[PDB]
């Protein structure tokens, strides 16, 4: 997609984003990001030859805080982008009627099918 | 420890300059570990001049 | 090489790339590419040896002739319809010259003969920073000038770049030439999708830069140039082994790891067009550029080469180098399979 | 079409082929880079004077100050190459073998 | 089935922070808890599947295979000591957690809604087995074995993805139910033949078909025992599972382009049952035995009969059990004599007087003795193929004769008649090995009593 | 005049017998071997095997079987009682059809 | 105990751990405040 | 014959030797940069006159 | 610790710590003569730090506690076996030589690092140039196959050619019989078991190659056997020594910064210790390396970054 | 050029022979001149006479591949008269592969050339006859 809010160039979220709900508490994707943050802390304890799962707990909580925060803002922008994609799609649906005809859904009483019986 | 381990001839295969030899690969050499090729001597420009008599 | 002056030169590399990103005027883009060249020369020759001298020579000649060919393209563009906007061009000849100048700059298969030469003799910091920025910045310009490109040009360069970067990579027993051939293959992938949906290409740019950052960080961790040294870093440093395992399989492109989200999303928004024979050819060649990764992984961790001692001396001294940002970039590069709907973060 | 544009584009293409094929001197390669600079200079300047588009006469002065500092960088590189060898030939550059 | 997924994620870090001499009991006990938990699922009633929000469902195409995998995990694990016992505690934890991850992606693979997710979990099945067999393969070409494994499975499985994206953007989403309900035949064009050839060829490589079965035997002779059993049973029956899933679409052209594959599998079945008669390297006989049985499976899948599909899933489950057992006895013999060669290890009638009974019972289940479920599978496939062509029963019966011949020759060669009186190091057989025997065969007979479960969705 | 190696002649036949002949299959800790006996001979045979055998001995009517038995009995009793032929062909309505005519 | 000529670190400073915990708790408070503002904005607009 | 050695000569050998030959012809180049600029020249000329790109 | 380029820029300099006490004085000489006596005499009478006998277990002495670990972790040199029978097929000369080279390079980097750290100069004995001479002499005895000498020569070409030489070299000369008398009087039989032509080749090479190829770099003080054991005369001769020759007079500042921030984190130096070339006397195979590294990492002191090593300290691992 | 590969597609298939074969020789000779230009620019044949000889060998061999392919295509199309099946060009690709093996005077490379060229040529005719577009839609 090309903007379609190619007016404000790096408006990270307009007031258009303040009408859809934000990502809620204990959504599974932010919990996945938090587990990835704990894994980042585990491997940061692993590389520096300090004991893994020990003596770096402030760094553990730092990494978890940072990744949960960044993933929260990414989820917000993500949901705004899919919402504006959906709304522009439906605006183009409602705009032009005649290019999108209602296909006359014939029931199976008259819809013929080639069969080719398999043995 | 009874398990097979890779050895000196596998090590000789996975080394050298390039892996697969040709009829032309003999000019390639393994790189120096310093990445430095120092020795050459440039004294041909000891250029003479006859500050002469007159 | 005073460190204040090094901070100055790195800020000028940043400045050249930002000037490329920021303008609508074509001469500012040419200024940005040139300032990028001028400051990326002395990130090389951080050592003394004349290998860096010859590498900087070859890189300077090819980079400057690509920049001059781009200036030719802009000047013929304004021989025709005269505007300084970065938009759809108004000359097929100028689009031809412009795509070939960018093909010489960021590496394509008729034009890549300087890339293992420049990456062989230089240190790893210079190689990392030139691979990241010199494969970043003209993707912005390509993203801008995409609506006026003959598709034969980009597509032929991309196919041939992937297959040459694959076929060259099998033989090298170095490391930098393996990484450079992989760079050519990924630039072929990142160019091949440009005329269809460029969000795919720019997200491939993000993922490839994260991958190359993890790679050259793990090679800054231990001064290794051959696979022999990789085996000795198996025997001296054990977590490095499994990280080389995971990141090398992620450069391979295997699905439960996060090297798959670049390729497969490209194939999705590629085969929603009527091109099927070309994605299956390209992805079989992406099967081809994985064998040198496999022999590299074999030489590191899956097999255990005999190791020279004095590691008995080295065991008292742990890995006391510096790491740029190793764990964050690592677990961002590896465990990012299920966030494929972070496709749409880009636009 | 302003027929002088044909000969200046001809001079560009000849200077480009001279930049590409070259015998032994990297000095001559930098010299053909300087000539290609001059060719793009004269073509862009005659463009701007045909158009009377004199707000943007920035192309000549800025194009040639930048490409001339490029040529200065190349000259210092040739100084370094001829320092760490005897001459500046294309031969005795075949080390760092691919 | 997320109540099966999340205990597997809650089983892995326990092994990481398990103390010394306590990794084993924890992993074994909790995997047996997972086995009872797996046994809870078996509920599939009547007309439909049993669905679960979008990702999960269960059929009898998937339920006995899933129960097979989760029953196989402790058996796998308890085969996998005493040949890495002197290795490190950290490397032991790494190996066990790798197997747990492989089980997790296998459950992901069998409980899949979309074929895209099936492809992701297919090569997720691929990746850990590589590292396992190449690291611990314990011979000089475990390198070559892992490399052939990975390149054949990728290079076959890869254009399947492009065909699946094509089916995605030509028919909407890729639920198995929508593809039951929105499918329409695609006639004999050429591109239909290419798409069918890509999908079926990816699965052919996974089976293995006879054209590309050099894949298998190096990866069986050059693997540790856990990866051996996983590779054989779960990977080949996973390939057949995937073919049974995809073949619901594209019916009308398989009659036109299935004639080379059926022929290749039949003649390769005869040639493979002949080649596993006369080889050395006792391990590899069961490898080509598995090749022969999966060739029979392929013929059964593509001749498209309900009798054929019931016999196909019966033959899958029975051969998975029998081949996993017989690999474990082969590992017991290699623990004894340190050979892998057939003609060296001899005797074992005086010595080891009840290990021989498990060799006998395994070879009789392989022989298709008539209460073995192998015979139920082979019998239904024979009925269907004689309905298919009325003359190909001769290849079936010749396969039957040669199958009984090589299996019983493998019995009586090494294990009937005379010790070589220079071996002199065998101890009497451990309770662990006999425990793995009675964990293999007691569910086989107690499934052989009331086997109405394991037959397919065309019950 | 060359060796190419340095490593020791290893390993040996570390018999798991000749130390603890009462012991079961795996490694040298003589308590947790008894614990393994307990866990694999109570959780593989006692609580899993015979419980699964009695679970598969009777579970509900898998694939609707006894339901189908009794429903077929009642329907054949119906079609005996009304005199119409049992299992008439054309399961769909022969009137509710539209053949594509020439 | 057991060391010679220094332990280089291991005895941490008392500005870096306080800095990291302070900015971490600050970012948690800021994201909680952000979520409360967003729920208020959503329920005020709809 | 037919199983082992003939399948090893059909599938892996032909592919592997083709990739070996193409690798040992592509990467087997020397450092005369005149040759690389001549490759650039013939690439520009094949782009101009052989296949039309401005047309 | 905290040292780097950022602390260099935000800090003052690295230059103003000069001179006349910060110096590399290096007393070298023949075996059994030039050792801790004269070096600790000048360390007394100059007020300047000293380094002891740079031997096998210096790499043990440089960290943790200074316990000499046995030769399964700090060997496999077997110095007493080398003095008993230096002829074995199993390899006993070159592993010892490479171990001595790496340990002397470590102590040389320690000396240069403490020299750059504000002073106040160090006195050294038997540096790495002398180790080069030592291996060349025992090659002249015919104890090492020449290919392995070429391996060591490649190591020496790679490593030392980007460092600095010492300031001054004080040579001790003692002839054959007086060395034999002193080595009798010390009483070690393994020291007595060494042969005389070995000392003769040490004398020949170490007089005819080292002192020539110094060549007014590393200015010298060549003392004989009769004129020695006087700290007064040699310390007076060091204060005579005007500092005008060698690379040490022109650095200017930036290469000193490179040496300060390169000699720290000593594995950076140790990157080029093992090349490898694969060495049929040196490369230990896989199984022995595995069990040696495991039975090293179960020592309680060297157990994963000793600053964080539990049951040693540091009583702060945050609950 | 695109215009004369379009001329090669311009003949009905069908037969208008000597012309389909001449178009095949032209395409093969153009490809041989391309590959000979690469192989003379990347080798320094030293000297110009050997460069002319190598270019002559590569152009004559690629043009002979084109000639023999056009010959057996023309004859198979005249005989069997079926423009549907690409089996005619399967035969054509194998004939070109065997003659490539003859011009390289090896047999294993020739048999592999028969296999690969026959399958790719049958694929080219097969995808042209069903209709698979060249390089792009380029639309969506
Ligand atoms: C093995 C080759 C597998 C190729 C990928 C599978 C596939 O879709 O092939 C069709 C592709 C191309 O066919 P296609 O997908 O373009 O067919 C579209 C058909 N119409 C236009 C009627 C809608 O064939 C190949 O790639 C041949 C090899
Ligand atoms: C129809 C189905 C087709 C299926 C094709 C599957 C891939 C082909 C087989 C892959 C495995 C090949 C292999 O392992 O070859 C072994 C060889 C290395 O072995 P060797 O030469 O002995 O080297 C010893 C030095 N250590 O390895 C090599 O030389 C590797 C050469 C590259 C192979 C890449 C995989 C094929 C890609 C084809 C691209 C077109």
């Amino acid at each position: 997609m090309t903007g379609r809010q190619a007016r404000a160039p790096l408006q990270f979220l307009p007031d258009e984003a303040r009408s859809l709900p934000p990502p809620k508490l204990t959504d599974p994707r932010l919990a996945y990001i938090g587990f990835l943050g704990y894994c980042s802390g585990l491997i940061d304890n692993a590389i520096r030859r300090r004991p893994v799962l020990s003596a770096g707990l402030h760094r553990q909580f730092l990494y978890i805080t940072s990744f949960v925060f960044v993933g929260y803002y990414l989820l917000k922008r993500q949901d705004y982008m899919y919402a504006v994609r959906d709304h522009d799609m439906f605006s183009y649906i409602k705009s032009h009627p005649e290019d999108f005809p209602e296909k006359d859904k014939k029931t199976y009483r008259e819809v013929f099918e080639e069969f080719h019986p398999v043995r | 420890a009874r398990q097979w381990q890779p050895d000196v001839e596998w090590a000789e295969q996975y080394g050298g300059a390039v892996m697969y030899p040709t009829k032309e690969t003999a000019h390639w050499k393994p790189p120096p570990w310093n990445d430095v090729d120092p020795p050459k001597d440039t004294l041909v420009s000891n250029l003479t001049l006859n500050f002469g008599p007159q | 090489m005073n460190p204040i002056i090094l901070i100055i030169i790195l800020m000028t590399v940043m400045l050249g790339t930002i000037i490329v990103m920021i303008s609508t005027h074509w001469l500012l883009i040419w200024i940005g590419f040139e300032m990028n060249m001028l400051a990326i020369i002395p990130i090389m020759m951080k050592k003394h040896n004349p290998r860096a001298t010859e590498a900087s020579t070859k890189y300077f000649l090819t980079q400057s002739t690509a920049s001059m060919l781009l200036m030719m393209a802009i000047i013929i563009n304004l021989m025709f319809s005269g505007q300084w906007t970065v938009m759809k061009l108004f000359n097929p000849m100028a689009s031809m010259l412009m795509t070939m100048a960018l093909a010489m700059k960021l590496g394509m298969a008729p034009f890549h003969f300087w890339v293992p030469e420049v990456t062989q003799g230089i240190p790893l910091s210079s190689g990392l920073i030139l691979l990241t920025w010199q494969k970043l910045a003209p993707m912005s310009v390509l993203y801008q000038i995409l609506p006026s490109i003959n598709l034969d040009l980009i597509l032929t360069l991309s196919i041939l770049s992937i297959t040459i970067g694959g076929w060259g990579g099998l033989n090298q027993t170095q490391l930098r030439k393996i990484m450079a051939y992989s760079s050519i293959a990924h630039m072929g992938w990142m160019t091949a999708v440009l005329l269809y949906n460029p969000t795919m290409t720019l997200l491939n740019l993000i993922i490839y830069i994260i991958m190359t950052s993890t790679m050259f960080t793990l090679f800054m961790a231990n001064s290794t140039t051959t696979t022999l040294s990789l085996s000795h870093t198996w025997n001296k440093a054990p977590i490095m082994t499994i990280l080389v395992l995971i990141t090398l399989l992620s450069m391979g492109g295997l699905p439960p790891l996060s090297g798959f989200m670049p390729k497969w999303m490209i194939i999705q928004e590629m085969t929603k067009n009527d091109s099927i024979i070309l994605p299956t050819l390209m992805a079989i060649t992406a099967l081809l550029n994985l064998y040198f990764y496999m022999r590299l992984t074999y030489s590191t961790a899956l097999t255990m080469f005999p190791s020279t001692n004095n590691m008995k001396m080295k065991w008292q001294f742990p890995t006391t180098k510096r790491m740029t940002l190793l764990p964050t970039m690592t677990v961002l590069s590896t465990m990012l399979l299920p966030l494929t709907p972070i496709l749409s973060i880009l636009e | 079409m302003s027929l002088v544009y044909m000969n200046i584009m001809m001079a560009f293409t000849v200077s480009l082929t001279g930049l590409l094929m070259y015998r032994s001197h990297l000095m001559s390669s930098l010299l053909c880079l300087e000539g290609m600079m001059l060719s793009l200079f004269i073509l862009a300047t005659l463009m701007i004077l045909n158009s009377h588009f004199t707000l943007a006469s920035m192309m000549p002065i800025i194009l040639l100050v930048f490409a001339a500092c490029e040529a200065a960088l190349g000259l210092s590189l040739l100084v370094m190459v001829s320092n760490t060898y005897g001459t500046d030939y294309v031969q005795n550059l075949n080390l760092l073998q691919c | 089935m997320l109540k099966y997924i999340i205990p597997t994620m809650m089983l892995m870090p326990l092994t990481w922070l398990s103390k010394n001499s306590m990794i084993w009991i924890n992993t074994t006990l909790h995997s047996l808890l997972i086995s009872l938990t797996s046994l809870l699922l078996l509920n599939q009633f009547g007309d439909n599947s049993l669905n679960f929000s979008l990702t999960f469902f269960s059929d009898s195409l998937s339920t006995p295979l899933l129960i097979l995998t989760m029953w196989l995990l402790p058996l796998m694990l308890m085969a996998s000591q005493h040949h890495l016992s002197k290795e490190n505690l950290a490397r032991k934890k790494l190996f066990i957690s790798m197997l747990i991850l492989l089980q997790l992606f296998l459950i992901m693979t069998f409980t899949a809604t979309e074929l895209i997710f099936f492809y992701i979990m297919f090569e997720a099945t691929l990746v850990p087995t590589l590292i396992i067999i190449t690291r611990w393969g314990n011979q000089t070409e475990r390198l070559n074995a892992g490399l052939y494994f990975l390149f054949y499975t990728l290079a076959g499985s890869l254009p399947l993805l492009v065909a699946l994206i094509y089916i995605q953007n030509t028919m909407g989403s890729l639920n198995f139910l929508i593809l039951q309900y929105w499918v329409q035949p695609m006639p004999n064009s050429w591109s239909n033949t290419f798409m069918w050839l890509a999908c079926m060829m990816a699965f052919m490589v996974k089976m293995p078909l006879y054209g590309l079965h050099l894949w298998l035997p190096k990866a069986h002779v050059e693997a540790p025992i856990a990866g051996s059993m996983v590779l054989a049973a779960i990977l080949l029956k996973l390939g057949g599972y995937g073919m049974m899933r995809i073949t619901l679409l594209l019916n009308p052209i398989t009659d036109f382009m299935a004639y080379p594959f059926i022929m290749l599998s039949l003649w390769g079945m005869i040639m493979t049952s002949s080649i596993c008669l006369r080889q050395t390297d006792l391990k590899s006989l069961i490898a080509y035995s598995s090749v022969s049985h999966m060739a029979l499976v392929i013929v059964a899948i593509l001749i498209q009969t309900p009798w054929s599909y019931m016999g196909a899933t019966a033959l899958m489950i029975a051969h998975g059990l029998t081949s996993s057992m017989l690999f474990c006895l082969a590992n017991s013999n290699y623990e004894r004599v340190h050979s892998r060669t057939m003609i060296l290890a001899r005797g074992l009638q005086t010595l080891l007087p009840l290990m021989a009974a498990w060799w006998l019972l395994a070879s009789l289940t392989n022989l298709a003795l008539p209460p073995s479920i192998n015979l139920i599978g082979e019998l239904f496939v024979v009925m269907s193929t004689f309905s298919w062509s009325n003359i190909t029963i001769i290849l079936m019966g010749l396969n039957m004769v040669i199958t009984a011949l090589y299996s019983l020759y493998m019995l009586i060669t090494t294990q009937r008649g005379k010790h070589t009186h220079h071996i002199n190091n065998i101890l009497p057989s451990f309770t662990r090995e006999n425990a793995l025997m009675s964990l293999h065969m007691l569910p086989l007979l107690l499934l052989s009593l009331n086997p109405k479960i394991i037959l397919g969705p065309l019950y | 005049p060359t060796l190419r190696w340095q490593e020791d002649p290893e390993p040996e036949d570390e018999n798991l017998y000749e130390k603890n002949p009462d012991s079961h299959g795996y490694d040298k800790d003589p308590a947790v071997d008894v614990w393994n006996m307990r866990v694999v001979f109570f959780f593989g045979f006692s609580i899993v095997l015979v419980l699964g055998s009695t679970f598969v001995a009777y579970l509900p009517d898998y694939r609707m079987q006894e339901w189908a038995r009794r429903e077929a009995e009642r329907l054949v009793k119906y079609r005996e009682a009304h005199g119409l032929p049992l299992m008439e062909s054309n399961c769909f309505d022969p009137s509710k059809i539209q053949l594509p005519e020439d | 105990k057991f060391y010679i000529q220094e332990p280089p670190h291991g005895s941490p400073n008392w500005l870096k751990v306080g800095l990291t915990l302070g900015t971490s708790a600050f970012l948690w408070i800021y994201l909680i405040k952000q979520h409360n503002e967003d729920v208020l904005e959503y329920k005020r607009r709809n | 014959l037919l199983d082992l050695i003939w399948l090893e000569t059909i599938l892996p050998k032909t592919i592997s030797l083709a990739q070996m030959k193409m690798s040992t012809t592509i990467t087997s180049q020397k450092g005369l940069i005149k040759l690389y600029f001549l490759s650039f020249l013939i690439t520009i000329l094949i782009s101009t006159t052989l296949l039309n790109f401005h047309e | 610790l905290q040292y780097g380029p950022l602390a260099y820029i935000l800090g003052e300099k690295t230059t103003k710590k000069m001179t006349e006490n910060s110096k590399l004085i290096t007393v070298d000489g023949n075996i059994c003569s030039g050792k801790s006596k004269l070096a600790k005499e000048v360390a007394e009478k100059l007020g300047l730090k000293h380094f002891p006998e740079a031997g096998i277990h210096y790499a043990d002495s440089t960290t943790g506690d200074g316990k000499p670990l046995p030769v399964r972790f700090s060997g496999n040199c077997s110095l007493e076996k080398f003095y008993d029978d230096p002829k074995s097929n199993d390899g006993n000369s070159y592993r010892l030589q490479a171990w001595l080279y790496a340990s002397r390079l470590l102590q040389y980097a320690d000396a240069l690092e403490h020299l750059l750290s504000t002073g106040q100069g160090v006195v050294l004995e038997r540096s790495i140039y002398s180790d080069f001479v030592f291996l060349e002499a025992m090659y002249r005895q015919g104890f090492i196959r020449k290919q392995c000498v070429d391996h060591y020569n490649q190591v020496k070409k790679v490593t030392v050619c980007e460092y600095l030489p010492p300031h001054v070299v004080i040579y001790v000369d003692v002839p054959v019989s007086e060395v034999q008398s002193r080595i009798q009087k010390k009483g070690n039989p393994h020291e007595m078991k060494i042969t005389s032509a070995y000392l003769q080749d040490i004398e020949n090479v170490y007089k005819g190659t080292f002192l020539p190829e110094m060549s007014e770099k590393c200015e010298v003080l060549q003392y004989s056997a009769w004129e020695a054991e006087d700290a007064e005369k040699v310390v007076e001769d060091i204060q005579y020594l005007k500092y005008d020759k060698g690379p040490w007079l022109d650095q200017d500042d930036r290469k000193l910064h490179n040496l300060r921030m390169l000699v720290q984190d000593k594995l950076e130096v140790l990157n080029y210790t093992s090349i490898p070339v694969f060495l049929p006397e040196v490369t230990i195979g896989a199984h022995q390396s595995d069990r040696v590294f495991q039975e090293f990492t179960e020592l309680p002191g060297r157990k994963y970054r000793a600053g964080y090593n539990e049951d040693v300290g540091d009583k702060w691992i945050w609950l | 050029a695109k215009t004369l590969l379009h001329q090669y597609w311009d003949i009905p298939e069908g037969t208008e022979c000597h012309r389909k074969t001449y178009a095949a020789t032209s395409i093969g000779g153009a490809s041989g001149l391309v590959v000979s230009a690469y192989s003379v620019a990347l080798k320094t044949p030293t000297s110009f006479l050997e460069g002319v000889a190598r270019t002559g060998r590569y152009t004559f061999t690629a043009a002979a591949i084109g000639a023999i392919f056009g010959l057996t295509s023309c004859i198979s199309a005249q005989v069997r008269e079926k423009p549907d099946d690409p089996l005619n060009y399967l035969i054509g690709g194998c004939a070109g592969g065997l003659t490539l093996g003859a011009r390289t005077r090896s047999y294993g490379i020739g048999a592999a050339a028969c296999a690969y060229m026959g399958l790719t040529a049958a694929l080219v005719k097969m995808g042209q006859l069903e209709g698979w577009k060249v390089f792009a839609e380029p639309k969506v």
